RNA sequence: CGUGAGGGAAAGGUGAAAAGAACCCCGGGAGGGGAGUGAAAUAGAGCCUGAAACCGUGGGCUUACAAGCAGUCACGGCCCCGCAGGGGUUGUGGCGUGCCUAUUGAAGCAUGAGCCGGCGACUCACGGUCGUGGGCGAGCUUAAGCCGUUGAGGCGGAGGC
RNA sequence: GUGGAGCCUGGGAGUGAGGGCGCGAGCGAUAACGUCCGCGUCCGAGCGCGGGAACAACCGAGACCGCCAGCUAAGGCCCCC
RNA sequence: GGAUGACCCCAGGCGGUAGGGGAGCGUUCCCGAUGCCGAUGAAGGCCGACCCGCGAGGGCGGCUGGAGGUAAGGGAAGUGC
């Protein structure tokens, strides 16, 4: 090996256009069927504790 | 109206705190609330905190009532960076810059 | 006593950037990369007006050639017509003639028809 | 006074039938025709010739050895990828191409002698499907 | 005021080569060829100052701004009096005046004022003469004058 | 009804009614001159061998002026040379009166 | 920083006046939003002015069959300013081998340069030799000093050519 | 033969690595984008421009600026052009 | 030409590295200044598609700025990246 390194600086152009995906992409929520508060699906309702219809979490 | 809220000098960085910025720049003010709050990035806290401040301001300081309101612009310029001194192998030090950034949530009231 | 900088700088480099604006990159954005761009549009410019004028004839000569094809002779002796007869119009105005005055064109065909 | 410069046109279609044509000949007039050098309002920056339309070209004549002794190239970027097909087996496999070809490098490089070759369309048979078009029989 | 130290080795550091922070290349350092404090003064000849004096006077008499003047009527070292002679003189300082003679007395009422110039006799010198508008000089400072241009 | 004329090396086509300026021409402004006729077209049509001959198109010297500043520059490399020199070319605006013929 | 001798920095400016922002609201705070002072608060203490590189938000043109020292010339489209005129952008076509340096010869796969800003290299004294503008002319000229003035010039013939 | 000819006297230089080409010779091998002289030329400094596909010196030709005018040079006139 | 560079007519020259000669632009400072511009806005900064100059430039206008600046003509240099 022997210290590989940028030839030439990378334009603004190509810097940017690299990034073109980091584009973030938002959560996916939905309502709570109890407190009807959004919320990732699946998860255990953080704001009122029910699931599958029950008390599941002493909030 | 316009209500503005705005926190400078906040040590994160700007490049990495854009992104949380970018996924509310348009929503209601009701989805960048529950985007903000489920978003996994440190930078969450901070523009939830502008925002969530900025709808202070609005009502109180503006005549502005809630459900009205939307992100109108929210943008986040750069704060200087604190310098620091990382030492290297064979007694090199480079510097860190443990960089710095402007966040700026802008409101608006929307008629619909 | 010091005549230091101060001012004159600041102000031809404001002046060659301003010339470039419009540039990539940085041949709009940093001074010698502007001014190294500007060199280039100089040449460029001078070369080209002196290529503009034979650019021009060389469209003007093809439409007149489109021309007397249509009549049934070629550009260069409908250019021969023309010359031995008498008539001295330039292509400029040939081609102006050929493209909006057929029958006016038609006309000097004819009669460089004749003068062979 | 400035030079006059066309305003949009119309496409006008034309048809040749290729046969004891001497097919370098033939192309000469079918990429003049195809550019628009033929007509007053020329310009070199915009598509505005015919629209050529060439059939029977499976019965083009091509003189000497040449059915044989000349021949077609296709490097593939791989190696010993240089494919070479001459033009006997060219003729009896897609004669279309044997055509299109011999415009195409008459044609100019670029986006528009691109956007022209598109216009060629050219048949080896006598039918073509153009006739939606009306193309306007043309002696080559 | 630094040390003569060279600052990095001649070779290998990759950076350019130094002597030490002193060269004028350096923020800091020396500037190159500096002012030096020096002396403008120079020998003039003789008869061309004496010619440069003659031709002064010369023109401003040419002028019709020239005025010989006797003595000083009402003055005894005392601007409103000078002030109040110079109006009897003609001249309101509309136009700047050199004054000439040796009287402390004269030339002291007369110092202040912005159109005055003042002058001993011995110290006429031909800056002063177009320096201003108009000579008004004095006999005895035109002896000492015409002893000049002898 | 139109003419072309031969002035300052240079034939333009001109219908009266028309602004056509043209290499600067020694003409106090209003007064008016004559431009031959090389030919002349539409109704009629005469053609000159060279010249018509006969008629000419008269115009009115509407007044002279400096065109907009081309910036002509010369730069040669690896030898230390440049040149700006700045251009403004004199012109006769005209008005195309009438023609002859 | 160096055991030491020794080396040796950076870093000035609110405003006329602290009148340095009570109190209120989001905030754990930092910060900010009203409010209040001021002529001025994008003079708010990270404080005069506030350039350029550099990072961003918004807007107009443009871009996913295209080949490039990034420009230039020409034509057309859309956008703005306007009322045969301009400005902006760029679709197509034509043309086109960066700057500097060093060399017989460099786009050169020969040197240097990430980019901006700001420092950065033909001088001074005495002496020569030409030229030059003036002064005097078989002559021309003072040096050190003495006197005078404190931005006044005079004297001094030793001496020099 | 009035020419950015020449001669006279002074001021300031830079240059004292040249290269290709044609021709005449030495050296080399009737080799070298080789070497060394001579006579010319061009590049150097005309990597400005037309030709030669491209390309210092080959052919055309010595670029003060502008023109949407004209004749030509070399070289070209079937399409790219 | 005419009359002492006023400006017109005519003919001609005007590629250029080392290098020589010329004519100019701008920066700091001095005399011009006890003056003159300037809070009805100095210098500086940011625009401009306008004006003058071949050009280096210099004008003029708008925003910014908030206390300086400085002419005709001359002088002197820590004078242009
Ligand atoms: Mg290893
Ligand atoms: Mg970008
Ligand atoms: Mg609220
Ligand atoms: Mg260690
Ligand atoms: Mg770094
Ligand atoms: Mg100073
Ligand atoms: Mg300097
Ligand atoms: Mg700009
Ligand atoms: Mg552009
Ligand atoms: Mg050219
Ligand atoms: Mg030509
Ligand atoms: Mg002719
Ligand atoms: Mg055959
Ligand atoms: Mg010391
Ligand atoms: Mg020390
Ligand atoms: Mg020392
Ligand atoms: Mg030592
Ligand atoms: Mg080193
Ligand atoms: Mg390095
Ligand atoms: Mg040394
Ligand atoms: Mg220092
Ligand atoms: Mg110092
Ligand atoms: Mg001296
Ligand atoms: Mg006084
Ligand atoms: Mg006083
Ligand atoms: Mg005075
Ligand atoms: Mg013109
Ligand atoms: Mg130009
Ligand atoms: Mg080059
Ligand atoms: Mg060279
Ligand atoms: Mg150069
Ligand atoms: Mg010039
Ligand atoms: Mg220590
Ligand atoms: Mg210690
Ligand atoms: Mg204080
Ligand atoms: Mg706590
Ligand atoms: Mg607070
Ligand atoms: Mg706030
Ligand atoms: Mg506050
Ligand atoms: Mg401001
Ligand atoms: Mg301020
Ligand atoms: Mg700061
Ligand atoms: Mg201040
Ligand atoms: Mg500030
Ligand atoms: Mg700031
Ligand atoms: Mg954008
Ligand atoms: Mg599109
Ligand atoms: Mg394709
Ligand atoms: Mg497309
Ligand atoms: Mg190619
Ligand atoms: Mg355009
Ligand atoms: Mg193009
Ligand atoms: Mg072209
Ligand atoms: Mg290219
Ligand atoms: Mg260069
Ligand atoms: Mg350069
Ligand atoms: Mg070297
Ligand atoms: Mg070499
Ligand atoms: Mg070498
Ligand atoms: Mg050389
Ligand atoms: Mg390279
Ligand atoms: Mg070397
Ligand atoms: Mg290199
Ligand atoms: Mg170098
Ligand atoms: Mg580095
Ligand atoms: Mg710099
Ligand atoms: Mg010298
Ligand atoms: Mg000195
Ligand atoms: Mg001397
Ligand atoms: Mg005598
Ligand atoms: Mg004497
Ligand atoms: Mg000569
Ligand atoms: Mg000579
Ligand atoms: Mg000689
Ligand atoms: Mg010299
Ligand atoms: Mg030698
Ligand atoms: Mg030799
Ligand atoms: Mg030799
Ligand atoms: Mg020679
Ligand atoms: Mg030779
Ligand atoms: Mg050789
Ligand atoms: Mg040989
Ligand atoms: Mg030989
Ligand atoms: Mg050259
Ligand atoms: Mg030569
Ligand atoms: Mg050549
Ligand atoms: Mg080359
Ligand atoms: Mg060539
Ligand atoms: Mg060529
Ligand atoms: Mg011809
Ligand atoms: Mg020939
Ligand atoms: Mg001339
Ligand atoms: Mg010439
Ligand atoms: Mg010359
Ligand atoms: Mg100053
Ligand atoms: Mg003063
Ligand atoms: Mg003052
Ligand atoms: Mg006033
Ligand atoms: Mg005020
Ligand atoms: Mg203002
Ligand atoms: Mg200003
Ligand atoms: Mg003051
Ligand atoms: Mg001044
Ligand atoms: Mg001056
Ligand atoms: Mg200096
Ligand atoms: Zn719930």
């Amino acid at each position: 090996a022997k210290h590989p390194v940028p030839k030439k600086k990378t334009s603004k152009a190509r810097r940017d256009a690299r990034r073109s995906h980091h584009a973030l992409t938002p959560p996916t929520l939905v309502p709570c069927p109890e407190c009807k508060a959004m919320k990732p699906p699946h998860t255990v309702c953080p704001e009122c504790g029910y699931y599958a219809g029950r008390k599941v979490l002493e909030v | 109206m316009e209500a503005k809220a705005i926190a400078r000098y906040v040590r994160i960085s700007p490049r990495k705190v854009r992104l949380v910025v970018d996924l509310i720049r348009g929503k209601s003010l009701e989805e960048a609330r529950n985007i903000l709050r489920y978003t996994n990035k440190r930078g969450a806290y901070f523009v939830a905190k502008v925002l969530e401040s900025a709808a202070a301001n609005a009502v109180n300081n503006h005549d502005m009532l809630e459900d009205r309101l939307y992100v109108k612009a929210a943008y986040v310029d750069e704060g200087p960076a604190l310098k620091r001194v990382l030492p290297r192998a064979r007694g090199r030090a480079d510097i860190i810059k443990k960089r710095t950034s402007h966040i700026t949530v802008i409101l608006g009231e929307k008629h619909g | 006593p010091r005549a230091k900088t101060g001012v004159v700088r600041r102000r031809k480099h404001k002046k060659i950037l301003k010339l470039a604006k419009g540039y990539w990159g940085l041949r709009s954005k940093s001074f010698r990369k502007a001014r190294e761009t500007l060199f280039a549009a100089g040449n460029y410019a001078y070369a080209h007006r002196k290529r503009r004028k034979r650019d021009f004839r060389r469209l003007w000569i093809v439409r007149i050639n489109a021309a007397c094809r249509q009549h049934g002779l070629n550009y260069s002796t409908f250019i021969h017509g023309l010359k031995k007869a008498g008539i001295e119009v330039d292509r400029k105005n040939l081609a102006d003639l050929a493209v909006r005055e057929p029958q006016v064109f038609a006309e000097l065909v004819e009669r460089a028809k004749a003068a062979q | 006074m400035k030079t006059y410069v066309p305003k949009q046109v119309e496409p006008r279609w034309v048809l040749i039938d290729a046969e004891g044509k001497t097919l370098g000949r033939l192309a000469t007039k079918i990429a003049t025709l195809l550019r628009g050098k033929h007509r007053p309002d020329w310009t070199p920056n915009v598509a505005m010739g015919d629209f050529v339309v060439v059939v029977n070209a499976d019965k083009i004549r091509v003189t000497g050895k040449k059915l044989e002794q000349k021949i077609y190239t296709r490097y593939s970027g791989y190696p010993g990828g240089l494919k070479k097909i001459p033009l006997e087996k060219m003729l009896a496999t897609h004669p279309e191409r044997v055509l299109e070809h011999a415009v195409k490098g008459m044609l100019p490089k670029g986006p528009l002698g691109r956007r022209l070759f598109k216009r060629l369309k050219v048949y080896a048979g006598p039918d073509h499907p153009h006739q939606a078009q009306r193309p306007e029989k043309l002696e080559v | 005021a630094y040390s003569g130290r060279k600052i990095w080795p001649q070779k290998h550091t990759g950076r350019a080569r130094h002597g030490d922070i002193g060269a004028p290349i350096f923020v800091g350092g020396g500037v190159v060829f500096g002012p030096k404090p020096r002396d403008y003064s120079y020998t003039l000849p003789k008869k061309v100052r004496k010619k440069g004096l003659a031709m002064a006077v010369a023109d401003r008499a040419r002028e019709g701004k020239l005025l010989l003047v006797e003595a000083f009527a009402g003055v005894n070292g005392k601007t409103k009096e000078f002030l109040a002679w110079a109006k009897e003189a003609g001249l309101d300082g509309s136009e700047s005046v050199l004054l000439v003679t040796g009287n402390e007395l004269v030339r002291r009422a007369a110092r202040n004022l912005p159109w005055v110039v003042t002058l001993a006799p011995e110290g006429l010198n031909v800056y002063d003469i177009v320096r201003t508008e108009r000579l008004v000089m004095d006999l005895d400072a035109w002896e000492v004058f015409q002893n000049r241009i002898g | 009804m139109f003419a072309i004329v031969k002035t300052g090396g240079k034939q333009y086509r001109v219908e009266p009614g028309l602004k056509l300026r043209v290499e600067k021409l020694d003409a106090e402004p209003g007064a008016t001159v004559e431009l031959p006729v090389l030919l002349l077209g539409g109704e009629k049509t005469v053609v000159g061998t060279p010249v018509v001959e006969g008629a000419s198109v008269v115009a009115e010297v509407l007044g002279h002026g400096r065109g907009k500043k081309i910036l002509v520059s010369k730069f040669k490399a690896k030898v230390q040379y440049r040149r700006k020199k700045g251009h403004r070319q004199p012109y006769t605006e005209l008005l195309i009166k009438e023609i002859r013929g």
